[PDB]
């Protein structure tokens, strides 16, 4: 209704909204505005990714309209408010962000064009042999790299995500004698009773999984379904909706209903000393797990340690 | 000479002169797409 502040809305602006606002105000032709509108939707909240170019060209359905037309227009779009916008691959991102250094930057312009344009793939690790490639030495190259490292990445300045999306908790686990005791802090009545029973199942989970132990003791939904005689899907639904709160490691408890989690803790322990070898040895760790009795044999348990953004494989 | 006197023209006005064709228009569109971006204004005046 009206005359009150109903949650009508805010109409905030994202990055694509703002880019489109910026396209509205620039001297594009009838067609070029169609290519521009075609590109700004391709852009992401992350900036850099304008995804595939040739699908941008082919999406228009031929009839002329070459690649060069989308390329020029694309550059100009890449030039709008948040400096480097879109482009691709980060390389051209840093070349567009480097396009305006005012040209009055000492040593930075040239060196930065060489480093940023080409050979930047080897700049990941360190300088080393690259120092011999560009003939640079000492701090001449290090200061340019200070500028390159001073650039930042893409957009994510428009953002428009003021909403942190907090948890609000649901049930509080007051820590007792090196464990946890429920208190539940913070028809419709039947639904409330069902939520209370879900809190009771979380208390049974306290009995199902040891808190003090590494990760959580392996349990099956058949235990919580054994206690109150409730259906599995119902309990998993209560734990999926509501999120349990505990003083340490509070979580929806949906992951709480010592299995793979213990292996992940073991993988974390291996990761601590895994720094010495970049390649890493989850397969060797699997052999150690088999010796420990786990019987892992280059399995995904080791592979999970070798996955999860591990130095393993990526360093190799 | 220079830029500005070139920068304000509609592509419908520039498209017809000898030797340009459709290719060179997109070429200058790409070159001048960088830096200036403009390809139009009414501006004000000129110092020279």
């Amino acid at each position: 209704d009206d005359e009150l502040p109903v949650y009508q809305g805010e109409t905030t602006q994202t990055l694509q909204d703002y880019l489109m606002w910026q396209v509205e105000l620039t001297p594009f032709t009838d067609t070029d505005r169609a290519i521009a509108t075609s590109i700004v939707d391709a852009v992401d909240d992350t900036g850099y990714l304008t995804i595939q170019i040739e699908d941008i060209v082919d999406s228009i359905g031929d009839d002329e309209i070459g690649l060069e037309e989308v390329e020029a227009v694309l550059k100009r779009i890449q030039r709008f408010d948040p400096v480097g916008v879109a482009a691709k691959d980060l390389r051209d991102c840093l070349l567009i962000q480097l396009s305006q250094f005012a040209k009055e930057t000492p040593w930075l312009e040239e060196a930065r064009l060489i480093i940023s344009d080409h050979l930047d793939l080897l700049a990941n690790h360190d300088f080393r042999t690259l120092m011999r490639v560009t003939r640079l030495k000492e701090e001449v190259l290090k200061e340019a790299v200070n500028l390159i490292q001073s650039l930042d990445p893409r957009p994510g300045q428009s953002i428009q995500t003021s909403e942190p999306e907090y948890v609000i908790p649901d049930v509080l686990v007051r820590k007792v004698s090196g464990r946890w005791t429920v208190e539940l802090n913070a028809l419709e009545s039947r639904n409330d009773t069902l939520l209370r029973v879900s809190r009771c199942i979380v208390e049974q989970q306290q009995a199902f999984f040891e808190q003090g132990e590494e990760y959580m003791k392996p349990m099956v939904l058949a235990d919580i379904a054994q206690a109150v005689e409730m259906h599995e899907s119902t309990i998993s639904r209560v734990t999926t909706q509501k999120y349990l709160h505990s003083p340490r490691g509070i979580f929806e408890l949906k992951y709480f209903f010592a299995s793979s989690t213990a292996i992940r803790a073991l993988v974390k322990k291996l990761i601590a000393a895994e720094n010495p070898a970049k390649p890493l040895s989850d397969s060797k760790l699997t052999s150690m797990l088999s010796e420990q009795g786990i019987m892992v044999a280059r399995r995904t348990v080791a592979k999970y340690r070798e996955s999860l953004s591990i130095p393993p494989s990526n360093q190799r | 000479h220079y830029i500005g006197d070139l920068v304000q023209r509609t592509e419908v006005e520039l498209l017809k002169t000898p030797n340009l064709g459709k290719k060179s228009l997109t070429e200058i569109k790409d070159v001048l797409a960088s830096r200036g971006l403009s390809l139009g204004m009414r501006l004000e005046n000129w110092p020279p």
